């Protein structure tokens, strides 16, 4: 067989694709915060 | 080993001490 | 009203 | 005030289960069980 | 005093045309330009030119030159130590070479590109010389440990899951190199640097949607270790620590095929001084 | 309703030592704050002391009685010895002599009890003030590796001797040796995940501290207040990277990214170690049924002779 | 508050203290008595003292 | 204002029972005195 | 008042709580007593 | 204003073609079914 | 707050920690005496001393 | 005042506690007494 | 606050620092009989001298 | 006003010479010239 | 405050610091005189420079 | 005013006088060429 | 404040500073003599210098 | 203003003089040239 | 404060300063002359240049 | 304040005190000269 | 102050400065010649290129 064993699935790829998804899911999440419009000081008076 | 190269090679890797020391060295001197 | 840390106060 | 959101409950079940279906798949291919994708 | 914004006047704010190096040099950026969100100038152009080739030679070095459609089983290698510090077309560490090549170009273009950003936003130089520490890194491994060595067959082939053989191999050719002091110092940085991003992380969260004063977190801080370091030094402190602890790294594996060979050896000299040698009887000699 | 004052300077047991306050010039000007003290004392930092102490007490008469009671050998001597755990003949037997593993077991059980008294000081002088506690759950993961380590791997494994000994070489040791015994470490996936959180940690360390130093002109790094409303510092750090990698954080979330990114490595570097020795008795052997491992079928040995 | 504490102990306890107190010492009590009969069953198995 | 607290002595009496009763227990059982759990 | 009843009694309490479990563990590592032994 | 742009589309879709194209011929090219570029 | 308190004792103890105090010194006489015949005991089980 | 009596008491029943360890330490060790002998 | 300290040692001593001070060398002249007893016995036990 | 306190060269002064006797106690006993402790 | 010191130690001591140091001085006198016995003992048992 | 204070002069020195006195004396010791502490 | 110092050393001592580096003065001297007188003892012994 | 402090200047030199009379004393007992402690 | 040092090196050192230069130069004078004898001596024992 | 100066001037001598240490241990450890010998 | 140091590199050096330079370089003056003088007597002593 051509294949990895059943532990190779659950303990390396699994893992692998989960970390690579959630660094997505992550930075979308944060950069979706952080770009939004909330209480900021005038750039044009504050400098 | 050619021993003159190896030296010369040294001195880069130390030289790339440099930004840190000026860096703390500015902290230094600019907050008396 | 809208905050940085997400928070709505008043 | 709902205690849940349906959108959660719908991202967590989808999630789950692709997950637990792809899981289940490689986990029957590499048993040997099954002749399936065999050469 | 502050109203909301929805952050397209923040960014149309900043945006000028022209205080880069190359607008100081030449008089004028090629490419002083936007696209998307990101900005091209020069050296954004170099920096990209590298990255498409130094993927390219890779990925034909793995998958051609190797037929393995594996990626976690291939030997990106260099040539041979018996070849020297020559390149041959006809031989087959060639293509690492050139993806080497490469990847140098596209890290040290990103470094000049952050300089160039710097200087846009009136900032200080901090994140290149953060950033530069660890292309020293990089240069250290790749160019200047096999220069003084004599091959390109010194350096690390560049595999996902062989590189680390490399690692492993000459680790244990130097034994021991727990013993090496530049390495134990890179590791008691790490740790400390990891600890003190622990604890910032913590005590900037403990204090946030709370109706409370900025002094709490320092009396907080003042009544379990006895002393507080502040706002500029907790930042301070995480700069100096993140690029000290790969600085001291560099040494360490240069030293290891130049003046050294034996960290095991390296310590024959402690025993041997004249404060406290021939002192002791039995297995409590020397 | 809190007295900061108050909590600062009272007398007792619940009270703090070192009033009134010093200072010292060279870290004022180098890091910014230069007042050292008062420190606070309770219940939970006299039993912490104490048992510190305790078990430092142990493991330096150790290793006086080891060198033979000569200061002069001590001093020689004293960072390559070490007090170890009872050999493999014992299994977790107690009915050990001290000189072959009493005083470790000793040792080991006071350390326990000062770090888990440590967890309850951080607890309870953060809920005395006004902050939350986060420092306390950090901790908390900082120690199931710990545990594991000093605990439940000898547990499991059903001997002392798989413990580290107590000493500045002997941890080292350990390292090298709990590598070798199960296989190769490299090959260990949780493995490689800590190490990925750990790299990641000082990465992101070196960022936060390198963008809040250059834009310190305009008062950045008081988050506190930045938390309520951004100013030109925190905007000119939005700006820098965004324009770098196409992406930004805020001056609330990029903290949560550090405590996650720190909490990760131990979590993780727990459950690989854990599994070390239990279900895979050896790496390089199960990385090759996974198909992660090279096959290097002719190596240039030359490099690795000299 | 301080209304079922006998006179002597009002400057220590409480109310839900003192309710607390007695639940406190009963369980203690009981404790006691199962952990010696613990003892008598493992001594009359296999004596520790030899 | 009160010299002694009720409820810290509560919890030190509850963790100090605990952990003494852990450490009791794995050292008798870890000695092979007694005839537990024998295969 | 200078000195507090309630140090005294937690000092007190735990040095010879300490003091104990030391004992205890000597003489059971010591081998001279029959004790919890095979 | 609208869900989608042209102009994300098109970007989208180039890049995704050529690193297509060229993943493609490395793979036939690594196969040795035809006889391409031999010496 | 101090009517318990011989009047030697007033400079340095409660009501409270008087009462603390009368409880302390008592758990430390019962445990002497038990202390003192546990030693007696293991002396007749087997002498430490030869 | 320039002393305290507080400070003075606290080191000395320290310092005397840690002595007396020390010295039953060395002298159990010596191995010159017939003291808890299997 | 000072009346029982003698008038030498009035500028180092209240009436409270007083009654522990003289707690705490009855306590060390007790501790010093019982230490030279300790000594007497053991070297009738053996003599650490030869 | 004052260069030295009191206080500090007494402290000081107390653990210089517990720091001697203990020293040279253990260099003593260790050297073997002495009968002292001996088997 | 300076009122038992001498005119010569004035701009150095108080009164507790004088009495202190007096009884510092007194006890450094005795370790003296104990320590000088205590090395002649030694050397009559046994010279340690041969 | 003044470039030094006393104070620092004297622990400088004291410091300086105690550190080369154990030197010596350890140096002297394990040299051999006295007798000295013999067995 | 600088009485007792002479005036050549005034912008430099005090007279505690003065009568503190007296003491060191003597001090020093005496263990000078000391130090001297050990030394000819030690090459009376063994001369370390052949 | 001054461009050096002499109490740097005294400090450097009274360490550079300290740290080269020792390495000197090394340097020569450990040549063998002279007799010095023998035995 | 400019009073004893003279006029060329007014810039320079202070009048505490002048004194601790005269006091460092003397100094150096005596360790140069004993260095000498010294240097001298050890030559008369055993000449390191041959 | 200039520091041009002041450091061009430290790392003058700190160059020729360590220059001068590296050349007389080389030409010590050599034996060409006589110098010290047993 | 900017006196007596040339108007040349008076954006450079005050006059303490001055004086500091001069110091310099008429040490780096004097170092020279004695190495010569040293160099030239090493080689009546042992040439090392033959
Ligand atoms: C045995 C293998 C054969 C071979 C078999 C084939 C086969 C079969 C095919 C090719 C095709 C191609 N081969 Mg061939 N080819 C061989 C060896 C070569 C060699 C060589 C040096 O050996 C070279 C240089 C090439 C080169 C090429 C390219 C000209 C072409 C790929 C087009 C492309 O990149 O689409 C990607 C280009 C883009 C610009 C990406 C965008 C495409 C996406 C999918 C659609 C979006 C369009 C976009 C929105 C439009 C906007 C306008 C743009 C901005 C301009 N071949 C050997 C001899 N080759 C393909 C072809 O003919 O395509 C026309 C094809 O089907
Ligand atoms: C030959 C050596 C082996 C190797 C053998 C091992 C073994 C064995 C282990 C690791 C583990 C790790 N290895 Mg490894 N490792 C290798 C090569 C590497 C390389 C490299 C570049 O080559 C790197 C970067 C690493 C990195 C790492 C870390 C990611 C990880 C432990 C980090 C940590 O969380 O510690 C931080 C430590 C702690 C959090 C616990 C201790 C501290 C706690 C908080 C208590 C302290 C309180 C204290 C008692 C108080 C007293 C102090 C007072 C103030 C005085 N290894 C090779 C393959 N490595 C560990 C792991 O996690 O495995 C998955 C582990 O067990
Ligand atoms: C007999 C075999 C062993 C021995 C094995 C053990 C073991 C094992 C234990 C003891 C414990 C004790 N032994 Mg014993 N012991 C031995 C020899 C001795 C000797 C001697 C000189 O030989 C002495 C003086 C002692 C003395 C002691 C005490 C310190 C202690 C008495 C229990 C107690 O305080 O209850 C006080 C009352 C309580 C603790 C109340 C408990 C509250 C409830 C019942 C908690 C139970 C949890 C619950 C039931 C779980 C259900 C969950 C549901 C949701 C309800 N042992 C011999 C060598 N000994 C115990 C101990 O240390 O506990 C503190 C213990 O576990
Ligand atoms: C320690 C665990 C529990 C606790 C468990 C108990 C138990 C059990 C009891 C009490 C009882 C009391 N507790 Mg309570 N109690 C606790 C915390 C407190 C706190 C506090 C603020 O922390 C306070 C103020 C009190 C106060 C009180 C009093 C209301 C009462 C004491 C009666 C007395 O006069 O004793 C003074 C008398 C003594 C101290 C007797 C001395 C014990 C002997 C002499 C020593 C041990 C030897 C052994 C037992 C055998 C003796 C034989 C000898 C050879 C002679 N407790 C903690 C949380 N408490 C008692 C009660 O309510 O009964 C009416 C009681 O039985
Ligand atoms: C561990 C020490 C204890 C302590 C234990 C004692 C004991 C015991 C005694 C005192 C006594 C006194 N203590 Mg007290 N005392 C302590 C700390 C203090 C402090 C402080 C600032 O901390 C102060 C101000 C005092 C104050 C005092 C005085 C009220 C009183 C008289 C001292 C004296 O006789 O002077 C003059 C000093 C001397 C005469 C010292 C000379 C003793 C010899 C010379 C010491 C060398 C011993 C040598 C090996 C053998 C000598 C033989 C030679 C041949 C002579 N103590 C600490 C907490 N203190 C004494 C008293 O009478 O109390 C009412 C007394 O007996
Ligand atoms: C004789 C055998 C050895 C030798 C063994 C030693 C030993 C051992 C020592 C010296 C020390 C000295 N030796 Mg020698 N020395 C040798 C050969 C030499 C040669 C040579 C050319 O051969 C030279 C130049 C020297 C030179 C010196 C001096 C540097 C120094 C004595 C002066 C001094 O500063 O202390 C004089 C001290 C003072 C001026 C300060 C006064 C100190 C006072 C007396 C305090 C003492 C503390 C006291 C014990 C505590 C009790 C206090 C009461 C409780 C109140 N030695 C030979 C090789 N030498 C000593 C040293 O380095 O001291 C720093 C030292 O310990
Ligand atoms: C280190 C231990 C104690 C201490 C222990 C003693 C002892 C013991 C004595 C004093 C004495 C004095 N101390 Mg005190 N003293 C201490 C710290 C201080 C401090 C301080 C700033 O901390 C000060 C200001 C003082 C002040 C004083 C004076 C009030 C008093 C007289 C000094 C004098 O005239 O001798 C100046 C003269 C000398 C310094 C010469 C003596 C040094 C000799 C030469 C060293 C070798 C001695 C040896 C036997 C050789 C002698 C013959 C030689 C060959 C010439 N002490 C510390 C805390 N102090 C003395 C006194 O009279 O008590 C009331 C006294 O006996
Ligand atoms: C003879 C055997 C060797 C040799 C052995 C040495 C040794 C050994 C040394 C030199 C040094 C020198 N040699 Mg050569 N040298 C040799 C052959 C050569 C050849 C050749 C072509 O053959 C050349 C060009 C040189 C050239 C040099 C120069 C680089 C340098 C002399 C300049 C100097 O120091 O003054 C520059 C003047 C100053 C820097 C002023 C500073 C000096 C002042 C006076 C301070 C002195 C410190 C003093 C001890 C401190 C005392 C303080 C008081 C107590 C207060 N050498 C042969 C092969 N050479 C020296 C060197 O490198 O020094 C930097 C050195 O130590
Ligand atoms: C090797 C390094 C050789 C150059 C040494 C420079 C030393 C002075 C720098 C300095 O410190 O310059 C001081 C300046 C400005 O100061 P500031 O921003 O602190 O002012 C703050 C005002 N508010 O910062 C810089 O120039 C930053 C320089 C960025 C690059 C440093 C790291 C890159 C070099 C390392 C090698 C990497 C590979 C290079 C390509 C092969
Ligand atoms: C710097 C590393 C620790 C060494 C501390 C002692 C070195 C001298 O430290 C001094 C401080 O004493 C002085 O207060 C400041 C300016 O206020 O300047 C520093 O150089
Ligand atoms: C981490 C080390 C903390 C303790 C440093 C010990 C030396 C401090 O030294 C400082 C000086 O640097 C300072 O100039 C003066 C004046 O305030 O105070 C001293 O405490
Ligand atoms: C309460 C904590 C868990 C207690 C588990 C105890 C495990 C005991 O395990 C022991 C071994 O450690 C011992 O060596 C042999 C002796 O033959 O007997 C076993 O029962
Ligand atoms: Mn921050």
């Amino acid at each position: 067989s051509p294949w990895p064993v059943w532990s190779g699935y659950a303990l390396c790829f699994v893992p692998l694709a989960a970390v690579i998804l959630g660094f997505i899911i992550a930075a979308r999440f944060t950069d979706k915060q952080a770009t939004s419009a909330y209480l900021r000081l005038d750039p044009a008076k504050a400098n | 080993m050619n021993w003159i190269v190896a030296t010369f090679m040294l001195m880069f890797v130390l030289v790339a001490f440099l930004p840190l020391v000026v860096s703390l060295a500015y902290t230094w001197v600019t907050n008396p | 009203a809208a905050a940085p840390a997400g928070a709505a106060a008043a | 005030d709902r205690p849940f959101e349906f959108r959660t409950s719908v991202v967590v079940s989808t999630l789950l289960g692709l997950v637990m279906a792809l899981l289940i798949h490689f986990v029957v291919l590499s048993s040997g069980a099954f002749n399936w994708l065999r050469a | 005093s502050a109203e909301v914004i929805p952050f397209s006047i923040i960014e149309e704010f900043y945006k000028r045309p022209g205080k880069t190096l190359a607008a100081r040099f030449f008089g004028v950026d090629p490419f002083d330009f936007w696209i998307g969100r990101f900005y091209v100038g020069l050296f954004g152009a170099i920096s990209i030119i590298g990255i498409i080739l130094g993927v390219a030679f890779y990925l034909y070095e793995g998958v051609v030159n190797e037929g393995t459609l594996n990626i976690l089983a291939m030997r990106i290698e260099p040539p041979p130590v018996s070849q020297g510090l020559n390149v041959d077309p006809a031989q087959p560490g060639f293509f690492w070479f050139l993806t080497m090549v490469a990847a140098t170009i596209a890290f040290v273009g990103w470094l000049l590109r952050q300089i160039d950003i710097s200087l846009k936003l009136d900032m200080g130089m901090e994140v290149p010389i953060a950033f530069g520490a660890v292309v020293s890194s990089w240069i250290t491994l790749q160019w200047l440990r096999p220069i003084a060595m004599g091959a390109w067959g010194h350096g690390f082939p560049l595999g996902i899951t062989h590189h680390l053989d490399w690692v492993s191999n000459i680790g244990y050719q130097y034994y021991n190199f727990f013993y090496n002091p530049f390495h134990a110092i890179g590791i008691t940085l790490l740790f400390a640097s990891t600890l003190f991003l622990h604890m910032h992380g913590s005590a900037v969260l403990s204090e946030a949607k709370r109706n409370i004063s900025d002094q709490n977190i320092h009396v907080f801080w003042r009544n379990i270790l006895g002393y507080s370091i502040g706002e500029i030094g907790i930042h301070r402190v995480a700069f100096w620590t993140g690029a000290a602890s790969v600085l001291f790294s560099n040494l360490c594996i240069f030293l290891s095929g130049t003046f050294v060979k034996d960290w095991n050896a390296f310590w024959g000299f402690w025993d041997k001084m004249p404060i406290w040698n021939g002192v002791g009887q039995g297995a409590l000699v020397a | 309703p809190i007295d900061l004052h108050d909590e600062e300077y009272r007398d007792g047991l619940e009270g703090t030592i070192a009033k009134p306050p010093g200072h010292v010039g060279w870290m004022q000007r180098l890091l910014g704050e230069g007042q050292v003290g008062p420190i606070y004392v309770g219940l939970w930092g006299v039993i912490s002391f104490i048992t510190f102490f305790a078990s430092a007490f142990i493991i330096l008469v150790d290793y006086g009685r080891q060198v033979g009671w000569n200061p002069i050998i001590y001093l020689r001597e004293f960072w390559n010895l070490a007090v170890y755990p009872p050999p493999t003949e014992y299994g977790l037997s107690w009915n050990v002599p001290w000189d072959k593993g009493g005083a470790w077991l000793a040792a080991t059980f006071f350390l326990h009890i000062s770090v888990l008294t440590w967890w309850a000081r951080l607890y309870t002088r953060a809920k005395a003030t006004g902050v939350g506690t986060q420092l306390a759950w950090g901790f908390a993961s900082a120690l199931s590796l710990y545990f594991v380590i000093y605990l439940f791997h000898p547990l499991a494994l059903g001997n002392w001797s798989a413990a580290p000994g107590h000493g500045f070489r002997a941890i080292l040791d350990w390292t090298n040796y709990v590598s070798i015994h199960w296989g190769n470490f490299y090959y260990n996936p949780f493995h490689m995940l800590s190490i990925f959180f750990l790299l990641g940690s000082t990465l992101l360390l070196a960022m936060h501290g390198a963008t809040i130093v250059a834009t310190s002109k305009w008062k950045s790094e008081m988050e506190f207040t930045e938390m309520m409303a951004e100013g030109p510092g925190t905007q000119r750090a939005q700006l820098f990277w965004r324009w770098v990698m196409g992406w930004n954080a805020n001056s609330y979330n990029i903290h949560i990214w550090a405590w996650w990114f720190a909490a990760f490595t131990a979590i993780t570097g727990a459950i690989g170690l854990f599994l070390s020795g239990t279900l895979v008795p050896d790496w390089y052997a199960w990385g090759e049924t996974a198909k992660i491992v090279a096959p290097w079928p002719n190596p240039d040995w030359a490099q690795y002779v000299f | 508050q301080n209304d079922l504490v006998p006179d002597q102990w009002k400057p220590l306890f409480n109310n839900a203290e003192w309710l607390v107190h007695d639940i406190v010492v009963k369980t203690i009590y009981g404790g006691l008595i199962i952990a010696v009969i613990a003892h008598v069953l493992c001594w009359a198995w296999t004596p520790w003292i030899r």
